[PDB]
């Protein structure tokens, strides 16, 4: 989508939905050139004048979309949105009592509850800014893993001398993703399992089977979302998802692992 | 905001007790101290007190702190701030103190913020009082204009007289009057060539005598041989218009004789001597006597008079005559062993040129500067051909090729010259790609070129008009996916258009533009700023940045297919006429100039244009004046289209109405008050306004001359400093306007109401019409000199741009020399009517200045502004 | 340059203008005789 | 009896005294009307406007154009017809004189020629034509002749305005835009050049418009660019018979009754007038139009 | 979209200027007010073929319905306030529907480029559905092409020359008409607020003791229809200018002002209320008005609240003639009854 507004977003759901029955759907919402986002249940979009920004309400993107979800948000206080959406959805299935109440909608209540979806820091605190980090480095976090944790392992090495380097080293893993053999595939692997055996020993057995037992692309997010717990509270953000983690996501001692092998990792490169 | 705290300032606003200098001055700066205290600004309270422990800062500040208490202020207190200011400048009427300072004041609030509601009467007998001649001028000016009275004329008559304007000062008693009411034998043959006329066949002997006496008695002097050379050159036009081919061989070599000492006397001013030798030369290069005449003048010659003249031999680079060629060669290998850096730009122009002749010529002089250096021309052209490509962005070719084959299908269906047209547009995208901006275009929109190609394909071996129809619905859809998006390429980046101008630095070429007297020093160039603006003139130009070896930028606008060296030729009228200028002591006197900007021709189909710095337009000028009023920029013809709703789909006579109607309704003053505001002071608007009318008048009579019409606000151009006017294409020139379809002309240069109201009050009849004189006199004292240059460019095939074989070609170029004589002469319009040359300024003010003569125009000439 | 450093009062408006010419001149204390006259 | 008017309205509209209303508009919202002439007899209405004259029908409902001719890249300024409608003839901004037929029409031939013309008239033996020019010129053609014409020259270089004709074959006045005009006498046997000038009347200084005088030969009435219409004497004692101003905007073209006695006044004041010469009163005034109204024509 | 056709709108204006039923000349011109709901490309197509001179000389008709029907249409004729989004806004649908139906052409092309000629078939049958789908394209460009010349300025420059024209309908038969009169000022009060705003200031004050335009008649007409001998057209205008007493009561920082001006109801502020004039003049970008009132009484100063913009119930009206009987006569006219 290319700068949307309401009539935009209109069939930016509803045209997904209506072509995909039950299957879940991703729902990327990135907003950095947009004000905070409303306490009281309000997401601000383009209208197509440029001149102010239009409210849309979380029933009204909601309704437009169905009851799977995967939704990942950008924004800046991306936490009272998710106190209001939980508001909103235990309110609705109080409604489902349903005397005279119910809104027509594409897809059962019944199915509501359980949908996934992220967030972006952890309360109204402010984003990161610095000429040092990416701008949009959640989503850094939740699609390039490997290429930022190598970047943020260099600007947070103390041995900054003797290096080959607003300052942002110019590293390149060489490779690709997809072949084993290759160095960028074998830190993908490596990375693949280590964020697993933390995820497995932290979090309980059905809640382990919900997240990593049943689909690839919700295994794939929720492990590059470890990640992100690992290195979004060291520039102040502590995301929230659906279901609690747990705090010993960040706080199991492997990371040491993991400072190993970008070591090991690094020095084989300058030394090629 | 502000407490109660103004109790305290009565006394020191009214007091009536001081008699004494010392004392008016401490009673200023006692009020000036307290002003700070009831201001309004967070910023002005808190300086109190630092005011208070210095004075000098104050000063400065004066204006802000008058600002800021003048409209937190109340009304019954405005008056009596009025009469305390008022008795201030009447009081101490001898000495001029500060009251200057505070009539400063009182005008820079009075440019835009609500100007305080004293009598102008006033304000002009306080700077009369107060020494402020300037100040007071303009306030009675002002008065004058509001209401016009004898002493009001004579004031400023008494006025221009003390600040030494004569002109002005003539030109307000004007229109009061109008309104309210050897070198014996030189002398000799001058004497003689005044009162006989030439073309007899007894004058020219008896001046050739006179000449040759003269020269024997002085055989080094400069205008002795130069007479004697010009002499042989009128018996030698006779014979040729009679024919003989046997007396002009006793005429030519004393003519290339006299020619060559008195170049080589002079050495200065050599331009007219050389091209006329040239002229010669290519008229008669068949006569072996003036070969060895030539060839032994060549070390009695210098180079630097052909480095100095070098154009027209690019020009004429192509010669039918075996000598005259070898001649032409060695005289360029000369030029290329004395500074070549003046001519490797012309000389790829030549190389890329479409004349087979001048390639096989030029492959001379690509094999003779391959033993000097061949780094320099190889360089020049890499430096070169990304430029033109640059120049023609790469969209164009195709839009242009597609627009021009559509208004021609629409007009007469010609297939054959559709296929003519893409025949050369699809050859590179098989030849090779060659850079990203090409690449981004090919896979982006290359499957329906291509699907176009097979229709044209179709179409030829079928004649199939369903189809042909269907390639031209994919014709309209490429152009929407084409112009939609045009003018959304604000800028363009060279490291995606042609990244190795980037890579090629440290470049060890000439800068391109201006050049000095003779051998020029070499600036090397640094790099190339990959940024540029792009200008919306219907071709998009852009703006060309140099980073030179010097450290500085050199800055250009860069136009595109066409052949725009015109200009270049039009750029030595502006030496020459400068030249003129500077010799005419009267005209140094009055410090007339000419700003001619630098300009190269880069190609056939590309080049580069001098931007003048530090300068506005005076298209742009208004719309910042009209924003700050909040008040629409086309107002004037918004109100008339009210009630002519086909303005432009109108006969002759109904448009003049409703032209005076807007012209009634709507005030023409913008430029007259925006030159005061941007003023720094009344001296720097006095020289503002000196610089504009004298700038504007010996422009547009030199485009009178000239035959150079087509002017509108966006080529005028102010000065942001002095206010001199730089104009721009200047592509239409001897009158060539009266001949194109789209609305002729009938006003030779734009002088509109606009301009009238920024005159003084003087009108157009006044100083501008007094420089008229002095322009027309100094113009029709060299009738000779300035038909020799423009005797050169007539017959030949590279003007034919704003008048369209070779007998037809003469035969027009000298209907145009028979109708700038006339122009000139100022019997043009009436056989019978000799004007002389103030009823010619008197002919030419009124029918530029008729209503009639301006309103029939094209739209394009924006004919209202 | 600059004859008077009253031009810079042209360009820009009346409202927001008031800051600036303070602030532009008094950025000129620098100097030791307004350093040593303003502690 | 039916009058038509048209101006910037871009709708072309009759009026009726007898009720002081409008009865019917046509739109022509594409260009800018310049003139209009209704037929005799009343069958078919034509006009000056831009590359195009057509035919519109009286008694039609307001239907799409009748006929239409073009012809001319310049734009149209005057069309002139015939008693027996045969011939049509206009003027345009080219000099070149057409000629066209109604009743399913073919292609007759077309004559080119320079200095165009503004005003044109056909004498009543329906075989000569005079053309005026812009610069003081008068143009003399006939079908007889094929290349051959006569040059007659008021003034020099001067911009001749219009002119006007007699229809009893007598009197043949000029416009000049510095309110000039020449009467030139022209007697019985008119298939000549015999135009003898009599005098020389400056009736005004400023720009000027069409001059229309009536059958009968008795006066001679003008409209200037000064909210001037004034009617002077061609046959008795030759003096000013009445001035006429008072109009808010500069009057346009005027037309003139059956009994030589009536006048109109279109402007662009908004309004339209019809006076009474001998009583120098408002007989008419009809109005609603929004915009300036410039080209009447009106028959009985 | 689909219904607008000039051929239709020339119909239109055929059977306006001559239909002798006067229902279908209440109704054409109802199409018309309804078609110029908000659509600027409509609005200046209609603007150029003339049917605002034609719908404005029906103003001027016998019965009043067709007047009121015309007063409707003029109410629906405002330009339009998001008008530069609303200009995108169909650009964008005008652009997908030509590539939609360019994409269909050549779907349809390659479709007849079978390599089979099938005479007297399907092929047959598709020509005339070839170039309907290429006459469908072409109008799409025209609409395209007229779309780039809007000029907002010529929209509002004939509604204002429109305004001053049905004007002169002060002095009409009906109450119906009145009513109609006093919500289409309504709306214009809705509208062009600020000219109202900085125009009370100035009337009322020079009461206590710039003006002069075409809107001051408006200004004055609205309190001329304040007084009307009817019932609820009385209160309607009470309530319409029930906007401007609240809306200058407070004007944010003029209420004390306002106040101070008020206290003389019962016997650099000028600079303030100047400056608004241009605001809108800018944004802007014969005229008899003749001021004619008998002031033998003067304004002193159901629904609770107020929309400023008032509802028009005349189109519903109008839709409930077609449910009384046509076929058959109506109740008190036939052969038999109470009434007879």
């Amino acid at each position: 989508s290319l700068d949307p507004c309401v009539e935009d977003v209109k069939r930016f759901c509803n045209s997904l939905r209506r072509t995909s029955k039950e299957d879940r759907i991703l729902f990327h919402y990135n907003g950095h050139g947009v004000p905070k986002p409303t306490k009281s249940g309000e997401i601000w979009v383009f209208n197509r004048g440029y001149t102010q920004y239009i409210p849309v309400s979380l029933y009204d993107l909601q309704t437009w979309l169905g009851a799977p979800c995967i939704f990942v948000y950008d924004c800046n206080s991306a936490e009272n949105i998710l106190i209001n959406f939980q508001k909103f959805v235990q309110k609705r299935i109080k409604d489902d009592e349903e005397g005279n109440h119910d809104v027509a909608a594409p897809s059962p209540t019944s199915a509501y509850q359980d949908c996934f979806q992220l967030a972006s820091c952890t309360s109204d605190e402010l984003l990161l800014m610095s000429p040092e980090l990416p701008a949009d480095l959640f989503s850094c976090c939740l699609t390039c893993p490997i290429e930022i944790s190598i970047r943020i392992f260099l600007m947070q090495s103390p041995l900054k001398d003797s290096k080959y380097k607003s300052k942002i080293p110019n590293v390149n893993i060489p490779g690709m993703l997809s072949d084993r053999r290759t160095p960028l595939g074998e830190l993908n692997w490596i990375f693949t399992a280590i964020t697993d055996t933390i995820a497995w020993t932290s979090l309980p057995r059905p809640l382990f089977k919900k997240l990593f037992r049943h689909d690839l692309m919700i295994a794939a997010l929720f492990r590059n979302f470890l990640l992100a717990k690992r290195i979004m509270p060291w520039y102040n953000c502590h995301p929230v998802s659906d279901p609690e983690l747990p705090d010993s996501i960040t706080t199991h001692p492997m990371w040491k692992s993991w400072d190993l092998a970008m070591d090991e990792v690094l020095t084989k490169i300058v030394i090629d | 905001k502000l407490p109660v705290n103004q109790n305290i300032l009565k006394n020191a606003w009214y007091c009536s007790q001081q008699k004494t200098k010392e004392d008016w001055q401490e009673w200023i700066r006692r009020l000036s101290i307290q002003l700070l205290k009831e201001s309004p600004s967070a910023c002005l309270r808190s300086c109190s007190s630092l005011v208070s422990v210095y004075y000098p800062l104050a000063r400065e500040l004066f204006n802000a702190s008058f600002s800021s208490c003048w409209v937190e202020l109340q009304t019954s207190y405005q008056e009596d701030l009025i009469q305390a200011l008022c008795k201030a400048l009447s009081s101490s009427e001898n000495p001029p103190e500060i009251y200057q300072m505070l009539l400063n004041l009182v005008e820079f609030m009075e440019h835009d913020d609500k100007p305080l509601p004293i009598p102008i009467h006033t304000l002009g007998k306080y700077a009369q009082k107060c020494h402020a001649f300037a100040k007071a001028l303009h306030y009675k000016e002002v008065e004058f204009l509001e209401e016009p009275k004898n002493s009001t004329i004579e004031a400023l008559i008494s006025i221009n007289n003390q600040l030494h304007q004569t002109d002005s000062a003539i030109g307000i008693l004007k229109h009061a009057q109008q309104h309210n009411e050897a070198r014996c034998f030189l002398k000799q043959g001058e004497w003689r060539v005044c009162l006989q006329p030439k073309w007899r066949l007894s004058n020219p002997d008896s001046i050739l005598g006179s000449y040759l006496l003269a020269t024997h008695f002085d055989n080094t002097w400069y205008k002795a041989w130069h007479n004697w050379a010009l002499a042989n050159f009128e018996v030698i036009s006779m014979l040729t218009s009679v024919s003989s081919s046997n007396l002009i061989h006793r005429h030519v070599i004393p003519a290339i004789k006299g020619f060559f000492h008195s170049i080589s006397l002079s050495e200065s001013s050599s331009l007219q001597d050389a091209l006329r030798l040239l002229t010669l030369w290519f008229t008669f290069g068949g006569i072996p006597e003036a070969t060895q005449a030539m060839h032994e003048g060549f070390n009695l010659i210098q180079i630097g008079t052909w480095l100095e003249v070098l154009p027209q031999l690019i020009s004429r680079i192509h010669q039918p005559n075996q000598i005259v060629s070898r001649s032409l060669l060695s005289l360029l290998s000369d030029l290329g062993k004395a500074h070549p850096q003046a001519l490797v730009y012309p000389l790829m122009v030549a190389i890329k040129s479409e004349s087979l002749s001048r390639q096989k010529a030029a492959l001379s002089i690509i094999e003779k500067m391959r033993i000097h250096s061949p780094v320099l021309v190889d360089q020049a052209e890499l430096v070169s051909h990304e430029l033109i490509r640059m120049a023609v962005l790469w969209h164009e070719q195709w839009y242009e090729g597609l627009d021009d084959a559509s208004r021609q299908f629409f007009g007469e269906h010609n297939t054959e010259k559709m296929f003519a047209a893409l025949e050369p547009l699809y050859e590179m995208l098989k030849r090779g790609p060659e850079t990203l901006r090409e690449i981004s275009f090919q896979n982006s929109f290359g499957r329906d070129l291509n699907d176009a190609y097979e229709w044209l394909m179709n179409y030829k071996k079928s004649k199939d008009v369903s189809n042909l129809n269907q390639a031209w619905d994919i014709y309209y859809n490429v152009f929407r996916k084409i112009g939609k998006q045009l003018p959304q390429l604000q800028t363009l980046e060279l490291q995606h258009v042609s990244p190795k101008l980037l890579s090629a630095h440290d470049l060890e070429l000439a800068v391109p533009g201006t050049r000095a007297s003779g051998g020029k020093p070499i600036v090397k160039i640094s790099k190339f700023e990959p940024v540029f603006s792009v200008i919306s003139s219907k071709q998009r130009p852009r703006k060309f940045c140099i980073k030179g070896s010097d450290g500085k930028d050199y800055k250009y606008v860069l136009k595109g297919h066409e052949d725009i060296r015109q200009d270049s030729l039009v750029m030595q009228l502006f030496g020459l006429v400068n030249t003129l200028l500077q010799n005419d002591a009267e005209c140094f006197r009055r410090h007339l100039d000419i700003q001619q900007y630098p300009a190269i021709p880069l190609s056939p189909k590309s080049g580069l244009l001098g931007w003048v710095p530090n300068s506005d337009t005076f298209h742009v000028l208004i719309r910042e004046h009209r924003e700050a009023k909040k008040i629409p920029l086309n107002i004037e013809h918004w109100v008339m289209l009210q009630m002519a709703p086909d303005y432009d789909n109108l006969t002759l006579l109904q448009k003049v109405e409703v032209f005076t109607y807007a012209l009634n309704n709507t005030e023409g003053q913008d430029l007259y008050k925006v030159l005061w505001l941007k003023s720094r002071s009344s001296e720097t608007w006095l020289e503002r306004r000196t610089t504009y009318t004298r700038s504007l008048a010996v422009m547009s009579m030199t485009g009178y001359i000239l035959g150079l019409g087509d002017r509108h606000p966006s080529n005028l151009m102010l000065d942001r400093i002095t206010g001199k006017v730089i104009h721009i294409d200047f592509g239409d020139c001897f009158e060539a306007a009266i001949l194109r379809e789209k609305f002729p002309e009938k006003v030779p240069f734009r002088l509109t109401r606009m301009l009238t109201y920024a005159m003084e009050v003087s009108g157009i009849e006044g100083s501008f019409r007094i420089t008229c004189e002095n322009v027309m006199k100094v113009l029709r004292d060299n009738k000779g000199s300035l038909m020799a240059i423009l005797e050169a460019f007539a017959f030949d095939p590279l003007i034919n741009w704003g008048f369209d074989k070779n007998a037809i070609r003469n035969a027009r170029a000298m209907l145009v020399l028979k109708r700038i004589t006339d122009k000139l002469t100022g019997n043009d319009i009436r056989r019978f009517n000799d004007l002389d040359v103030p009823e010619q300024v008197d002919k030419l003010i009124q029918q530029a200045t008729s209503v009639e003569n301006l309103c029939q125009h094209y739209i394009g000439w924006c004919p209202f502004w | 340059i600059d004859i008077a450093l009253l031009m810079q009062g042209v360009s820009p408006s009346n409202d927001e203008y008031y800051p600036t010419v303070v602030i532009h001149n008094l950025m000129k204390i620098l100097n030791d005789p307004s350093l040593s006259i303003h502690h | 009896v039916i009058l038509v008017s048209a101006g910037y309205d871009h709708t072309i509209r009759f009026w009726e005294a007898l009720t002081g209303v409008c009865s019917r508009t046509i739109q022509h919202s594409d260009s800018q009307v310049n003139r209009l002439e209704i037929t005799n007899d009343k069958k078919l209405l034509a006009t000056a406007g831009h590359q195009n004259v057509r035919l519109y029908d009286i008694r039609t409902t307001n239907p799409n154009p009748v006929a239409s001719f073009e012809g001319h890249r310049g734009n149209v300024t005057s069309v002139s017809f015939q008693q027996d409608n045969r011939w049509m003839v206009t003027s345009s901004e080219d000099g070149t004189i057409k000629v066209w037929d109604v009743r399913s029409p073919s292609i007759p031939r077309n004559y080119k020629h320079n200095a165009p013309v503004n005003e044109v008239v056909i004498h009543p033996n329906q075989g000569e034509l005079i053309s005026c020019d812009r610069d003081g010129n008068i143009r003399i053609w006939d079908l007889g002749e094929n290349q051959c014409t006569h040059q007659l020259t008021p003034e020099d270089d001067t911009s001749l305005q219009s002119l006007s004709m007699a229809s009893d074959g007598s009197m043949l006045a000029a416009a000049n835009t510095k309110g000039n005009c020449y009467v030139w006498e022209m007697p019985n046997h008119t298939d000549a050049s015999h135009l003898k000038p009599v005098t020389k009347f400056r009736a005004h200084s400023t720009y000027i418009t069409r001059i229309l005088l009536s059958s009968d030969v008795k006066h001679l009435a003008t409209c200037s660019a000064d909210h001037t219409a004034r009617v002077w004497s061609i046959d008795d004692d030759f003096k000013l018979e009445t001035t006429l101003d008072g109009h808010q905007r500069w009057v346009w073209d005027c037309a003139f009754s059956a009994d030589s006695a009536y006048l109109v006044t279109a402007s662009s004041d908004h309004y339209v007038r019809l006076w009474d010469l001998s009583t120098r009163e408002i007989v008419r005034q009809y109005g609603g139009h929004h915009k300036g109204a410039v080209c009447v024509a009106l028959n009985d | 979209k689909n219904c607008f056709s000039l051929e239709l709108v020339n119909k239109l204006c055929f059977y306006i200027d001559n239909s002798e039923i006067p229902l279908l000349r209440q109704w054409c011109v109802i199409l018309l007010g309804l078609l110029f709901a908000d659509n600027p490309l409509n609005r200046f197509v209609c603007m150029n073929t003339g049917a605002v001179e034609i719908l404005l000389k029906s103003l001027k008709d016998p019965v009043p319905e067709v007047r009121t029907a015309s007063i409707f249409a003029l109410k629906h004729f405002i330009s339009g306030f998001q008008d530069a989004e609303v200009i995108l806004r169909l650009q964008q649908e005008f652009e997908e529907q030509y590539q939609q139906l360019h994409s269909q052409l050549q779907h349809l092309q390659n479709q007849s480029h079978l390599q089979q000629q099938q005479s007297q078939q399907q092929q047959q049958h598709l020509e005339q559905q070839q170039m309907k789908i290429e006459k469908q394209i072409r109008h799409c460009q025209v609409m395209q092409n007229q779309l780039e010349v809007i000029d907002l300025r010529k929209l509002k420059r004939q509604e204002i020359g429109n305004l001053i024209s049905i004007l002169p309908l002060i002095n009409d038969g009906s109450s119906l008409v009145r009513k109609e009169l006093v919500v289409y000022f309504s709306h214009i009060v809705s509208r062009y607020s600020n000219f109202f705003i900085v125009v009370v200031f100035n009337d009322l004050l020079e009461e206590i003791k710039s003006q002069g335009s075409i809107f001051y008649t408006v200004w004055k007409s609205l309190l001329i229809l304040a007084e009307d001998p009817f019932l609820e057209n009385k209160e309607l205008s009470k309530q319409v200018i029930d906007y401007i007493l609240l809306e200058l009561s407070a004007h944010k920082e003029l209420g004390g002002p306002f106040a101070v001006m008020e206290k003389f109801l019962l016997k650099p502020m000028r600079t303030s209320l100047a400056k608004l004039f241009q605001s809108l003049g800018f944004s802007e970008s014969s005229n008899t008005s003749m001021k004619s009132h008998t002031s033998k009484k003067g304004p002193s100063g159901h629904t609770e609240p107020l929309q400023l913009p008032l509802n028009s119930s005349f189109l519903d009206y109008s839709r409930e003639y077609f449910q009384e009987p046509q076929m058959k006569k109506q109740e008190a006219d036939e052969p038999g009854s109470v009434e007879y």
